């Protein structure tokens, strides 16, 4: 008898045995899923040594592509979420890298690798995609999986290159569709998806959960349009926007063989994976293209060491013109480099050769410098070991004095009178006076410095926070 | 060639360009993305270990989330069922600073339904298949998996997993991640 | 009780007696025995006295040697309620079931419905124990008052 | 005299001038009796008080006082430098190293004295739960 | 609670009584009665006044400095968290534009 | 017994200077004529035989140096309360007024502490005549104790 609201009063509805079973399933799912996301939020609440942050490296494992004989809502979610990560590989290596060459004005001809799947992510992500349908459909209380199947087929069949009618060769044509995610076929069973997307919970039952004696279950359900599809989507869009602010390196993990036989390596499965991961294209573009570029100021200063007569200190030198003279002086094959507006361009042969020449020229100069640094480090540390030896020596000497004194019968005068005598009255006073005045001076200056700098920084960030807050307000108005 | 070379390259481009980096592990299911991720995280953990609380926590943040996240499927014995994105944060001195786990969607449907030849999530059977009777009776659940209809369907014993130890492992992963005993018990 | 127990019981009366040696507080002594030993219902104190007059409660002062037996007798009334006995009590005042009791009706209950209490004590017992929403974690209030 | 810090010399002068209870200019048995009874406790009734005169029979002046203490002071050094030396010796600079580290190093690095005296002091407290050598307490127990 | 507060407060009152009893005990005539009450003594009154004045200044600033150092840390912790929130908000405005 | 007070509290070895460096003979002892400079240390009073009665009551004269020092250690016992007294006053009245009435506390401590007699209540009234304010100034009291 779940309670539903009708005006200001709640009314009671009797449930069927099948629909109470389905509601108990939905309660089991939503308690599990919230318990998982809370466990993640607690992991993110540790994992924080509160240290000031300047750089991050994002490591992603956002799904395995999968075919089972039976795939459901999350088998769509997992295959899609990987799909976007491989399209990110396509965009970074072939669009982002190749556009930069033309922008810098290099005599380079753009080559089309043809590796694009943006049509299939738009097939899911777009406000006309599968996940967009499942979120717009699950609002209607009168929706059903069969009409969801009708509208889903109508919107994509003959309108998407990746959407095709299923064959159902293995039978089971009750309600099927198949989606050709990047690494191959995945067939999907539409049964139950709308309930899974909405996840409607009996409000009396969750209100009772909110009211539970178990502090976790309340914390899970405290503060119980925003479907599971939409929330996942916005997290994954945040993912790509967070990731474009990073310099990526890709890792293609390849399964060798179905049967878990180790050391066995089935050529059709691996080669098909390299085909879907577009790795051979990554070889082509790394060999043909220019894997590394350095800003003229950063490199001129960094590797001027190769020929200090080409870039003399004190004298005025243009970074572009200096770089042109220096590289002409290296006598390397002139076709292995190109000049950009703000970045120097190297082939991989020249990059590696310049890298090694820089490492060797630095090695000859800096190893001498390092030899001196090892000199000072060893000297100073072993001097500290000599000082700690000296302290050990005066420790063992005073311990010998200590035994000599307590076994000495006169100790009765020595021990008790000196704390009473003037030295404990005045030398300790001077020690405390100098300790307090030194700590006073340092603490005062450090705290004033920090406050004055940090208050103006804080107010600048808080003003920017309120400006962007007003932007969010404009967004929430439009949405 | 190795994955550790890519992790070193990302740490070098980080310190040189003064820009955020990423390492984007990809493939089919069963290829090693979770283990390679555990290795990349092991890279940064042991690199900071020669030069720790966060170091360990980032490694264990995988298996604790796995045991809930993951279920033996026809395609892999240890296929995870949730997307994950990590940021590893480094300070100016290049030492490990912070980390940030963002998870995209758990396969919540699995909790009540499994096809033939696939398990429910590993936490279910490893609490049932148990070396510790107290977990078995505090839940007051039967040791036999089969009588509970929702987890029992499909397949519930696997050729390659010592669930007694995978329970021990998940217990240790929450121990190091500092989930309190009351939280760990409540979620079981 | 031990012979060293009665001495420290005695000096409670010796601090509360403002007389140099003939006072013990007939109106306030039973109230103090709560602290030295166990705590009764005041009606039981009145039954051991044998139902005196309210004017007696305000004017009379009793003799200590007769009171030493009263210490034990007031200690004697066993079947005091336990923790679960008390915590199921305030749940009947809890019309929500979550573990909070609103202080607007909690002080009302404690003042109006049971035995009389000096109201300033009711004001100050919950003071500082409230939450920002205006309620009480009564399972904490009970484990507070049973312990200390 | 070059061995002594003038602070200790003035302290010895203060002690010598306060100890001469009868304005004697010299120390006798009765002075020791009043010193032990006023400074210490009634438990000083043992014959050992007579043995104290055996250590330095007859009158002794401040010069011999200084020379006798100076030779007895072998291995003693001013407290302020010992405080600095202990703060430098600690890696953390705050008295938190375990005894086993310090006793192993002291016996290894120089002067293999008997282990038993350092071991008895440093193991007087369990090094696994109370190994912190809060050096201020050590230096004061030696002296103050 | 009433019983314990009354006993501890009356014990403090007993200390206050010891204070006044001590003064009447001190209303005896020793050499020190003249010198302690009036201030002519250099090392005792003057150097203790230096001890009390210097300690008073040090301890007051000690408070101020410790609470200030904490307040600066608190602001740092606020700026670190705001820096994370400002960056996430910058990413979030792009995400919102995508919502639009 | 009496020698232990000198050992329990501190800030008292400094008072020995109020002997050691105010002595007129600088030799080590209170002589029978130190009053000559006590009259100058006070300034407003002069020679009286009562000072000799003081010198005889407080001390045996020049015999033992320590007996003077231990007499001051006998007086020392009062110094223990200021650590507690500030808290005792804040717990007595935390608002700040501290308007503890004189005849109020005069009848409070008699009831609270021991049985005060006529000479003790004589000393208690002499300790602070009721001012027109009617309240014992906690600050004046502490400075008095000081
Ligand atoms: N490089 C490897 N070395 C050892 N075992 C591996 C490797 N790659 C994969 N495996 C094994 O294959 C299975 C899947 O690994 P996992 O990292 O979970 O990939 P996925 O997450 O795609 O299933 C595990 O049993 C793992 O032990
Ligand atoms: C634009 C991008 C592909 N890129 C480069 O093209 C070169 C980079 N870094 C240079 C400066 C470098 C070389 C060797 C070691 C460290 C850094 N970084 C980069 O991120
Ligand atoms: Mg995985
Ligand atoms: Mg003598
Ligand atoms: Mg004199």
């Amino acid at each position: 008898h779940p309670r539903v609201k009708v005006g200001n009063e709640y009314v009671t509805k009797g449930q069927n045995v099948q629909q109470v079973i389905y509601a108990t399933g939905a309660l089991a799912k939503a308690v599990y899923e919230r318990m998982f996301n809370w466990m993640v939020t607690r992991i993110n609440a540790t994992l924080e040594t509160k240290q000031p942050r300047q750089y991050f490296i994002g490591v992603l494992d956002i799904a395995g592509f999968e075919i089972f004989d039976f795939n459901s809502f999350e088998q769509l979610c997992i295959n899609f979420t990987n799909e976007k990560l491989q399209q990110f590989f396509n965009h970074h290596m072939f669009v982002l890298e190749q556009e930069e060459y033309k922008k810098e004005g290099i005599e380079w001809t753009f080559i089309d690798f043809g590796m694009d799947l943006q049509a299939c992510i738009d097939l899911i992500e777009k406000p006309m995609g599968i996940m967009s349908i499942l979120e717009e459909e699950c609002m209607f209380p009168k929706a059903t999986d069969m009409t969801f199947k009708a509208k889903l087929f109508d919107n994509h069949l003959g309108k998407s290159a990746n959407f095709q009618k299923p064959r159902n060769i293995k039978g089971k044509p009750e309600a099927h569709f198949s989606l050709i995610h990047y690494a191959g076929i995945v067939d999907y069973n539409i049964i139950g998806w709308l309930q899974k997307n909405k996840d409607p919970l009996n409000e009396t039952v969750v209100g009772l959960y909110q009211k539970s004696s178990l502090k976790l279950l309340s914390t899970l359900f405290a503060n119980y349009f925003q479907t599971v599809s939409a929330l996942h989507r916005e997290n994954l869009n945040k993912l790509m926007t967070n990731l474009r602010s990073t310099h990526p390196h890709f890792v293609r993990c390849i399964i060798p063989n179905e049967t878990k036989s180790p050391g066995v390596m089935d050529n059709p499965l691996v080669m098909h994976q390299l085909r879907c991961n577009g790795v051979l294209e990554g070889i082509r573009i790394c060999r043909k293209g220019f894997p590394n570029r350095i800003l003229y100021g950063d490199f001129r200063q960094r590797y001027r060491i190769l020929n200090p007569a080409a870039i003399p200190e004190g004298q005025f030198i243009d970074s572009r013109k200096g770089a042109e003279k220096l590289l002409s002086s290296l006598d390397i094959d002139h076709n292995q480099y190109k000049f950009g507006h703000t970045k120097v361009f190297f082939k991989a042969g020249l990059l590696g050769l310049l890298e090694e020449m820089r490492d060797e020229r630095l090695s000859r100069i800096i190893t001498r410098i390092q030899a001196q640094s090892r000199g000072v480090l060893a000297r100073m540390e072993y001097k500290k070991l000599l000082e700690r030896r000296d302290s050990l020596l005066v420790i063992q000497w005073n311990i010998r004095a200590f035994m000599g004194v307590k076994n000495w019968p006169w100790m009765k005068l020595y021990f008790k009178i000196k704390p009473l005598l003037k030295s404990a009255e005045r030398e300790k006073e001077m020690a405390s006076m100098k300790e307090e005045f030194t700590r006073l001076k340092e603490a005062l200056e450090k705290s004033e410095a920090r406050r004055k700098e940090l208050e103006e920084k804080m107010v600048s960030l808080l003003q920017e926070k309120n400006d962007l807050q007003l932007q969010v307000q404009a967004e929430q108005d439009n949405l | 060639p190795h994955i550790f070379s890519i992790s070193d390259n990302a740490y070098q481009y980080m310190l040189t360009d003064r820009e955020n980096q990423s390492i984007l592990i990809t493939g089919e299911s069963g290829a090693g993305k979770t283990v390679n991720t555990k290795r990349v995280i092991q890279y940064f953990a042991v690199i900071a270990a020669i030069g720790g609380t966060l170091e360990d926590q980032i490694i264990q943040a995988n298996p604790a989330l796995e045991a809930f996240g993951n279920a033996k499927t026809v395609r892999n014995d240890n296929s995870s069922r949730f997307g994950k994105f990590i940021r590893i944060h480094f300070g100016a001195t290049g030492k490990l600073a912070s980390a940030d786990i963002e998870t995209y969607l758990l396969e919540k449907s699995r909790v009540i339904f499994q096809l033939k030849a696939e398990r429910d999530y590993h936490i279910f059977y490893q609490i049932l298949s148990n070396k510790k009777p107290e977990l078995l009776d505090m839940l007051l659940i039967t040791n036999n998996p089969y009588d509970y209809a929702f987890i029992s369907q499909g397949e519930t014993t696997v050729a390659s997993i010592d669930d007694a130890e995978e329970l021990m492992a998940t217990d240790n992963a929450f121990d190091v991640l500092g989930f309190t005993s009351e939280e760990k018990n409540s979620m079981y | 009780f031990s012979k060293e127990q009665q001495e420290d019981f005695k000096e409670a009366f010796l601090l509360f007696d403002r007389t140099g040696e003939c006072k013990i507080t007939l109106s306030q002594v039973g109230d103090v025995l709560r602290a030295l030993g166990t705590n009764p219902t005041n009606a039981e104190v009145k039954k051991v006295l044998g139902n005196p007059s309210n004017e007696e409660m305000n004017a009379k002062k009793i003799e200590f040697e007769q009171f030493l037996p009263m210490m034990q007798a007031i200690s004697n009334n066993k079947d005091q309620g336990g923790y679960e006995d008390f915590v199921e009590g305030l749940r009947v005042f809890d019309k929500e079931g979550n573990g909070t009791v609103m202080g607007a009706e909690l002080r009302h209950v404690l003042a109006t419905l049971g035995e009389k209490m000096k109201e300033e004590e009711v004001e100050a017992l919950l003071a500082g124990q409230e939450d920002s929403n205006g309620c009480i974690n009564y399972e904490a209030f009970v484990k507070h008052i049973m312990s200390v | 005299f070059s061995m002594f810090d003038q602070t200790q010399i003035q302290e010895f002068k203060e002690a010598f001038t306060v100890i001469d209870q009868n304005r004697d200019g010299i120390i006798d048995k009765e002075d020791l009796r009043d010193t032990f009874a006023a400074m210490g406790r009634l438990n000083v009734k043992n014959e050992e008080l007579d043995a104290m005169m055996k250590e330095a029979s007859g009158p002794i002046n401040f010069t011999v006082f200084l020379t006798m203490f100076g030779e007895k002071l072998k291995g003693a050094d001013p407290e302020d430098v010992i405080t600095g030396a202990f703060k430098v010796l600690d890696p953390e600079g705050k008295g938190t190293i375990k005894k086993q580290f310090l006793e192993e190093l002291l016996t290894t690095q120089c002067d293999r004295f008997s282990q038993e005296e350092i071991k008895n002091m440093w193991a007087a407290f369990p090094p696994d739960v109370g190994g912190n050598v809060d050096y201020k307490n050590i230096c004061y127990v030696i002296t103050h």
